[PDB]
């Protein structure tokens, strides 16, 4: 969840002026887990001391596998960062089969080909461990366990990022008017609607008859869009115009 | 290393988790054993081939069906929900048959297997009415008499009726809790030349019979279906390897 | 019915203002939440299923409410002398040094006794087993084999003033009801 | 110890309780029972399996099927909800026939079992129409009368016609409530050579007929199904061994 | 006392509540009479057996399903909600033919039973064509006539064609409302040496043909199948004996 | 008064609802009309029995089933939503061959029915190859070309091939809009000594075919079944006792 | 290029990813392989018909279900989540029978395979009972001791029975956990003249037996099925064409 | 105008939209073609008949099935989601099989079809074993050594093995991105002489196979069930008389 605020006010007639307030949006994320085999008793500890605390959260949908053996003490990881939530100077945290297989660095820059670390790694994973980008999140609600049995609990976590999340803004590439134009066609899944809000306000309905006066004799038509990514650089081109609508300010 | 398998079963009632005596359930037809369990399963995502990854089971469950053709008392009492009644044989004296009877109607005795009918008119002076007044309907065995005739001098009407009454054992109907019985499976494989094999199940609840046709039609023998859910038993050691549930001893 | 269980902290205040959110710990400790469920299948469980009720006084009168859980297992062996539980692994030291809501030890033997202990300090000795220790003896030498679970207490009272007794059958009979206990600082601190 | 059963039934309506007159209930091909009971299921967790443990029954109904060849006006009261009607045979003098007849009309009179019929013309001199002018169909039995032809001076055309009606039994549907039977089969089981076996129902409500095929095709004799569920009855003794449903007895 | 029953069926349309004229439904292959019945069930807690102990009726239904193999105009009305059309034979003088015709054509009348038919050709001097040049096919039954060839000097396009259609019987499809029709089924009992069976259906709610299969393929008469319901008829009387659903007479 | 239907199917298509050319629908195996009506119950109270009292209808609709066993073109465009296309015959020239040759390949022309075929070299002195290096597969029905080998001095590897190609008819898939045909049958009732029977259906809308078995297994000709549902035409007189959905005459 | 297989089948234990012992399954009758993938469709609407115009896979399951013949202690271990126990062959000297017995009593041992039997009576002077006075039902295979009679001096109802017993192997119900085992398949297909062809699953998890008659009717040899879901191994390279659910080898 | 076809399937993959090249898809004994429009109804009132009056498809769709009963590896790869994958036959010179070996252990080798199979004895002087004392089972086509026997003077454990293996051809599973492939189906229609037919299918995008029974039982051979959705094409002209879907050609 991408949520961002901007208060905007409209006159009588059909003109709005738009105050965006927050560049960087608030990231939510919302995903459930399960714990079985020595997880259970462990995420049990670690929402028991840790708490409502600040969290280094793995990007999950950033799942990256290792294209050869990573040597202990080496410095670079060179893997694909092509549309990856991967930024200077941020975190990374390789895994492996188990929980306790992991180990958290420092990233340095971006290569387009590796991550430039600062601090050698300590242990070496072979092919197989897993890479996840590390953004700053902490537990907006306390997660309710669902015992399944004697060890085990299924858990609906929630996490929102304390950090700005960088990321490039473009819009459709034609243009119309010196504006964007969405080119996109919209999935047809889900049947869609369409309305015609107007600032039709002000019925007076007393008790004889109501009477409704135009304000501004205008119709703003509502269209809502659907879409299916099947890739990266869609899903990152997605990104790149959410980013750049900043909510409502932006049109296009 | 073939099954076709034959032989006995015995069980043995659970009243308050003491041992019962063991009994022959008499002929039976058909077992089977079935066994269910629950899993909840995890996935990993890493791949893009959004398949399984582990499953581990939660559920385990067990249940058994019995096929018996036999109505003995003691099994009806096992599937009834019954308590076995034993009424010795005895003689009646005084029995009041009903008022206003006339030829054709037929009276009814409170005990079967009469023998020996005795009817006393009502009067100062007895008088036995003729045997040849009266008959039995189906030797006597369903307590039923049929009037022939009256003398033309109508005796009077209220009848007293002595006999006698052999001995029955009658069975309830839900008149006792639900049994908890232990089956013990004694067969023989044919197809390793008769060698043996032993099923134990330690506890078993039943469920009472599905269906009982009365009046069958065709040439196959009424037919008794049992099911029953084969419970836990916590008295038996939990790293015992012989389990809970039941167990398999195969003579080799 | 699957049950849950919840951490339910004092963690209010959280200042959400325009640039970015902060939390601050009032308090810094975690009260468990558990529910309970029971089937009554006779008179006498239903009457002290009621005595019991009748006791708490909705959730003035605490009583510790033992978990079921298999949070810590043996590794090795303890003499009945020895006071230094050997466990696997499982961050108790980084999380849990003796404070209000960890604590407390049921050892729920396999014949059926039950030793309930007090833990005073749990210290680090290897990334894969620790030597958590306890208040005093043990009871008795037992093996790693002879261990069903541990399922840490915690001391909890009601959540829920209202009870639901669900009479099914009768008196003589089966009844369904659901009990909710929540975490508590009580017994003198 | 195997059955086979064949028999006759005997059922008593029960009008508020008071027992009524036993009754044989004709000739019928199948009767089965069924027993259906509910359960509510207590499950330990202690084992790591959440097994069932324990299982207390808490429903217990039984319900009964009967299949009766016999169309007799009792049975059809006993299964239709109806109440039988005896007409007793009789005369008419002056009905008079619908108007505007003319040959080929078919006319039916309001009783059957018609015999002597006259028909009279109406005028100041009544002369009674000659029998070859008419026809009865189906011998009379449902008063369809024929008109073969008429006299070439059309008589007057109002018609008085006269006659003779057999006695005849009428049964209603859902004339009557639902009825209240306690049923007495007399099974003999061939497969001890012949040994006498009764089962009792204290109460019984029946359903009403599923479906009945006046036109049959085949070599089957019409079959009426009729179902009814064992009520618990409440005036038997709570710790008779008897039991409040049923009961079987087996002479032995 | 057993039933298996062959007849005739007899059905009175009703309009308005005024009895119609009875008329034979023709032959008629099935008939049954269903009865359903939905009960509300109060139970006692006494026992603890949680078990039925009395049920009182709510809703009274009855449906009859018949099977006509007859696929006359009177019953074509009856089951497709349809009205007879007569058409009376006449003749034709001046119907005008498509233009454009050519050999290979296949050209349509307007009325069927086509007999004498006569072609004009259209110019100052009539000149009816050769008969040779055109052909009737299915002898003119289905108001088909083929071009077999024209003169070399082509003959005036447009044509007035003369010629004398026979009567016909029309039905319509769902053109009429809803029939009421009471039936009256009078069957004969083969299994007494054809005893005489009556049974009435005071007022009967009709459903339209479910199938109807034009083209058949086997050795099976195409049939039709119809489903109604006897409502309940508010003129008999409450107290009543004969009810108010329908009724069976037996001659006994 | 008996019905077994045979005959033949005429269908006409409606654009914008003038009637069409009428067209033979070739060869039918079965035809079925299906009549659905929903209702709308009132119960009345006042006898203590709920039961209906009274029904009215307020759905319905018809649906008609036909089974035809012909892929002529037409057929496939009344069934497919396709529109029938005509290619007539003719020759190519210069059509360019796959490169990088070799013998085992197999070569597919653009055109079907290839006849005369010649492959000339490419090269400053045309040089056509000898037939008995290449061999055409199914007769040049498809335009496969089989290589049979390539002389020791490999020549040009393009190749321009020349033939002449037979006229075809294509049908495409969905490229039409849903048709809307009128039907008449021309059934001829064998059980009445081959009496005409008439049907014919104003309005009716079809669906695409369910199944297609391309390759059959069996002695079955291939079947083709087709859905669709009378609509109800505006044209016709409302109260013209011939209906708007269809109409049946039946001479006599 | 035809497929008609025969052959073996072995499995191999995983115990924490090491891999185990293969061994033989025994006889096996049908084994069968299932994929099961779930898509996620996208519709374009630009051409009126809102057809689907892309899909792309979202899930991928494979379920395996084998049908072996075998009791062999090892498939009963593999099929009912068990673990083997061997009991070596031994002697006893001091059980103590019930007490109170009589003539017709059954005694029942806790070992199984007994031979030698003596029974010791209970007093200052032993003396083994006569052996003619007991019998061994079943040659000793259960145990089962039946009284014949007793001498007329009742001797001391406590008994002392000694005798050997002979080894046995037992299988406990559901007392291992889920096994996870490779499978692999040594088809021969014959339709190639027997051609070798290889099928090997990397992880398989297997769910208990479904059904087990011990009892069986018929000619059919006792069939036992399993089903199991073929898991996603992590250990295989992920750009290995060798996949990571399985894969198959056909020589050639 | 019948149709009975038979004939040959071809398939090309389609790649990022480049047509491949195409393939015979061996033997195929079944293929239908399924079309399924979804339609949107309008309803006029005016009549009180509430019935249909207009219907508009707004759905369409088309699945094909296929049955293939060739394992060839293309088509294992087409199928199963596979690649093919060409082992050459090559040497194995120090292979090393497992310690602790002992008669009756059977030794499985990485390789198929192993011939020439040396054991060296691992000492300071090499010393092959005789062959007599192992034996290959299923001529080694599966890889396995069978001990027959050791000398009394116990050789090292450690054995190196060396041989030959053949060629192989390997499918993964799941390894491959859905195919899209475009079907050419050429039959000939037996009941016209043999007439050609040929359908086009510009773009089908299939489904893994259900079912795959390697141990089969009975007469018939193997088969492997695809299904498939006909996608829309977006490369054809939209007027196109061809349409997006699919084609049907017949000559004449």
């Amino acid at each position: 969840r991408l949520s961002a605020s901007t208060n905007i006010l409209q006159s009588e007639s059909a003109v709005t002026q738009r105050r965006a307030m927050r560049l960087a949006p608030r990231r939510e994320f919302d995903a459930n887990m399960y714990a079985v085999d020595r997880e259970r008793q462990l995420l049990d500890m670690t929402l028991f001391g840790w708490g409502a605390r600040i969290w280094a959260l793995p990007i999950w949908p950033d799942i990256q596998l290792l294209h050869q053996p990573l040597a202990a003490g080496s410095l670079g990881i060179p893997c694909d960062t092509a549309g990856l939530d991967f930024r200077d100077g941020g975190l990374a945290m390789l895994r492996g089969e188990d929980a306790f297989t992991y180990e958290v660095v420092e990233v340095k820059t971006v290569t387009a080909s590796g991550l430039d670390l600062v601090r050698p790694v300590q242990a070496a994973w072979g092919t197989g461990s897993r890479l996840y980008p590390v953004r700053t999140a902490q537990l907006t609600e306390q997660p309710t366990l669902t015992r399944l049995t004697d060890t085990a609990q299924s858990a609906r976590v929630s996490f929102l990022v304390m950090e700005p999340s960088a990321w490039p803004e473009l819009m459709p590439a034609t243009t119309y008017r010196g504006r964007p134009v969405l080119e996109q066609r919209p999935d047809e899944s889900e049947d869609l609607t369409s309305s015609y809000q107007r600032l039709l306000s002000t019925l007076d309905n007393g008790s004889a008859i109501p009477r409704v006066t135009d304000v501004a004799g205008m119709a703003l038509p509502v269209i809502g869009h659907r879409w299916i990514g099947m890739g990266r650089a869609e899903r990152s081109a997605f990104r790149s115009l959410v980013y750049a609508l900043r909510g409502q300010q932006k049109p296009l | 290393t073939y099954f076709y398998g034959q032989g006995e079963i015995d069980a043995a009632p659970i009243v308050n988790g003491v041992l019962g005596k063991w009994r022959w359930i008499q002929d039976v037809s058909a077992m089977s054993i079935q066994l269910a369990v629950e899993k909840v399963e995890h996935k990993e995502s890493y791949s893009g081939q959004k398949a399984l990854v582990r499953s581990f089971p939660i559920g385990k469950t067990a249940t058994v069906n019995i096929t018996l053709h036999s109505i003995g008392p003691d099994n009806l009492a096992l599937t009834l929900y019954g308590k076995v009644v034993a009424k010795a044989a005895g003689s009646v004296t005084g029995e009041v048959l009903p008022a206003d009877l006339v030829a054709g109607d037929v009276i009814r005795l409170a005990n079967f297997g009469v023998s020996e009918l005795v009817i006393t008119d009502s009067a100062s002076s007895p008088a036995p009415l003729d045997p040849q007044y009266y008959a039995l309907r189906a030797d006597g065995a369903y307590g039923e008499v049929q009037l022939l005739g009256l003398p033309t001098p109508a005796p009077t009407q209220p009848f007293k009726a002595a006999y006698e009454y052999a001995a029955t054992k009658q069975v309830g109907m839900f008149t006792a809790p639900q049994p908890t019985v232990a089956l013990r499976y004694k067969g023989i494989n044919l197809a390793e030349g008769g060698a043996p094999v032993i099923v134990e199940l330690y506890k078993v609840a039943t469920d009472p019979l599905q269906e009982l046709a009365l009046i069958s039609d065709g040439n196959t023998v009424a037919g008794m279906q049992i099911s029953g859910g084969i419970l836990l038993d916590t008295s038996k050691p939990d790293t015992g390897d012989l389990g809970r549930f039941g167990r398999i001893i195969q003579l080799g | 019915e699957d049950l849950t269980s919840s951490y339910q902290r004092l963690l209010s205040t959280l200042d959400n203002g325009s640039a970015i959110p902060r939390v601050t710990d009032v308090a810094g400790m975690a009260l468990p939440v558990i529910g309970h469920r029971w089937i009554g299948m006779g008179r006498a469980e239903r009457s002290a299923f009621r005595s019991l009720v009748y006791a708490l006084r909705g959730q003035q009168k605490p009583l510790w409410v033992p978990t079921h859980a298999d949070d810590l297992t043996l590794v090795a062996t303890v003499s009945q002398l020895s006071t230094a539980l050997d466990v696997r692994n499982i961050g108790y030291a980084r999380f849990a040094n003796g404070r209000p809501g960890r604590r407390d030890i049921r050892i729920e033997l396999y014949d059926g006794t039950v030793y309930h202990r007090r833990i005073l300090t749990s210290t680090e000795l290897d990334a894969d087993t620790e030597r958590v220790a306890i208040d005093a003896a043990l009871g008795r030498l037992v093996e790693p084999t002879d261990v069903a679970r541990i399922c840490f207490m915690a001391l909890c009272s009601a959540a829920s003033d209202v009870v639901e007794i669900e009479h099914v059958t009768d008196s003589e009979g089966v009844a369904t009801a659901a009990l909710t206990f929540k975490g508590v600082r009580d017994d003198e601190f």
